């Protein structure tokens, strides 16, 4: 699921995935 | 920043994960 | 769709909607 | 928090912007 283009929700959905309870940040601009 | 290198070019894992806290 | 309860991925949803071009951080631990 | 104060109470839009940059 992480080795495609990744927008918007899509994107954001997959640093969910992946981070875990670690968390995220999304930073688009 | 993370558009650029996963939603105009192809994301990774790597990438990805410069982005977890 | 903010008034509610928001776990997992149905909060990280609310926050991109929300956050926009801001982005956001989401820490859940 | 953010899961205490959305997921296990009730969120509010005043509380998500809290969170955003
Ligand atoms: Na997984
Ligand atoms: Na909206």
């Amino acid at each position: 699921f992480v080795n495609q283009h990744l927008c918007g929700s899509h994107l954001v959905e997959a640093l969910y995935l992946v981070c875990g309870e670690r968390g995220f940040f999304y930073t688009p601009k | 920043g993370i558009v650029e290198q996963c939603c105009t070019s192809i994301c990774s894992l790597y990438q990805l994960e410069n982005y977890c806290n």
